[PDB]
């Protein structure tokens, strides 16, 4: 029961930056902390052990320090291959525990999303369901608020969203939100709207359509 | 070189048993402990436990004690993780890793490629594919978005192409969401010149290997409903 707490949970950095990630143990672990790197879909890889010892084959821009309860992983001169998630792990006892991870993301300038709304298709409606989709394309940073309104009433509990990983070309995110109603409920209402709040937008943007005029 | 190679992805129903394997090569199997680590979808790494293959000694994390069995067959340099009765909550990627004692602590110096285990009461089902197209008069800027909604399939994954692979630039295919129905849904979109909307056709091609299905959908918005 040694709890490892990493901070921050995520950070954005530029190639060439000095990046510092910290790990705290709920009780002393001496020097017995290791650091791992993981990329999406791939196995972790060992970087540092015993707090400051570099694993064979790992670039020397990775360094570790600390003892007791407070530890740091430092990446000097961040490289493109270093954007990834990093986990600390204590091995003071045989009951190993990992920190919750810190994701190192790519910093870029603010970019407002382009927003699009899509009505349900006739073929879907025939089957009894209406999916309304709102797309936020190519925005940065990741933080965005998408609110669905139907007949100007805020919706809750009936939408799901997902977000892409940073684009390989422009380092932006895109987001899709789907509002799902039964056909009968869809046909009760007139106005369908998604309202988007983002740092890149001076005020929220609403995209909408009216059933019967779409 | 040291290699750990794990068995293939598994899709199981709750209550079923499962044994997955981890084969070590390029080193003396019995000389190193093998640990197991769980990673639930979108979550971090969790230590499960380890086995010392030289004497079959096992040790489990408190949370996993009694929930799973780790074993090893040193004659074939293989380690195993086993469940007698799966739960949906067991859905995760599972890694095996070799332990190398250095700097006076155990380190995981070599990892298997992971075995994805999906546990669900859902049955194999191919997707329905629906167009995502703007309302007729709502395209006012010089570029427009079109897409396909790939709905109600199981299990993951689907693959989506556009115009038979001819169209790749500006495509975003989103991570699938798991719906309350137990089926997945995802969208794939592409941004294109608004000019081209009446001149060029855009078709998404959706493959779902588990169901052996393929669906093409020309993206359109009909002028009456
Ligand atoms: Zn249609
Ligand atoms: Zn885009
Ligand atoms: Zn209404
Ligand atoms: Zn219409
Ligand atoms: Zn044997
Ligand atoms: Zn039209
Ligand atoms: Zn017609």
């Amino acid at each position: 029961d040694i709890q490892m707490t990493q901070s921050p949970s995520s950070l954005s950095a530029s190639v060439g930056d000095r990046v510092t990630i910290t790990c705290r143990a709920s009780q002393s672990i001496g020097l017995y902390l290791a650091w791992y790197q993981q990329k999406p879909g791939k196995a972790p890889k060992l970087l540092i052990y015993a707090a400051s010892s570099l694993q064979s084959g790992v670039p020397s821009r990775f360094s570790g320090s600390g003892s007791g309860t407070d530890f740091t992983l430092t990446i000097s001169s961040l490289q493109p291959e270093d954007f990834a998630t990093y986990y600390c792990q204590q091995g003071n006892t045989l009951s190993y525990t990992f920190g919750q991870g810190t994701k190192v993301e790519i910093k870029r300038t603010v970019a407002a999303p382009s927003v699009f709304i899509f009505p349900p298709s006739d073929e879907q409606l025939k089957s009894g369901t209406a999916s309304v989709v709102c797309l936020l394309n190519n925005f940065y940073p990741r933080e965005a608020k998408v609110q669905w309104k139907v007949d100007n009433a805020l919706q809750s509990g009936n939408s799901q969203e997902s977000v892409t990983e940073q684009d390989s070309k422009d380092s932006t995110y895109s987001l899709s939100s789907t509002l799902t109603l039964s056909k009968a409920d869809y046909e009760k209402h007139k106005v369908y709207a998604c309202e988007v709040t983002h740092q890149g937008l001076s005020s929220p943007v609403t995209k909408s359509f009216n059933r019967g005029e779409c | 070189e040291v290699q750990l190679v794990q068995s293939g992805a598994e899709v199981k129903k709750p209550g079923e048993s499962l044994k997955i394997s981890c084969k070590g090569s390029g080193y003396s199997f019995t000389n190193y402990w093998v640990g197991w680590v769980r990673q639930m979808p979108g979550k971090g790494l969790e230590w499960m436990g380890f086995i010392d293959p030289s004497d079959s000694y096992t040790n489990y994390a408190p949370s996993f004690q009694g929930q799973v069995t780790i074993s090893a067959d040193k004659s074939i340099s293989t380690a195993y993780l086993q469940w007698s009765s799966l739960k949906a909550s067991d859905t995760a990627m599972y890694y095996c890793a070799r332990e190398l004692y250095q700097g006076y602590m155990d380190t995981f110096d070599s990892w298997g490629q992971g075995t994805l285990v999906t546990v669900s009461s859902a049955s194999t089902k191919g997707p329905s594919v629906f167009p995502l197209a703007p309302c007729s008069r709502s395209t006012s800027e010089s570029t427009a978005a079109l897409g396909c909604l790939v709905k109600d399939y199981f299990p993951e994954p689907v693959t989506v192409s556009w115009n038979s692979g001819a169209l790749t630039s500006g495509v975003h295919t989103f991570p699938a969401v798991l719906q309350s129905s137990g089926l997945y849904s995802l969208s794939s979109v592409v941004t294109v010149p608004s000019s081209s909307l009446g001149t060029k056709t855009y078709t998404c091609n959706v493959d779902h290997k588990p169901s052996n299905t393929k669906v093409d959908k020309r993206v359109h918005h009909h002028h009456h409903h």
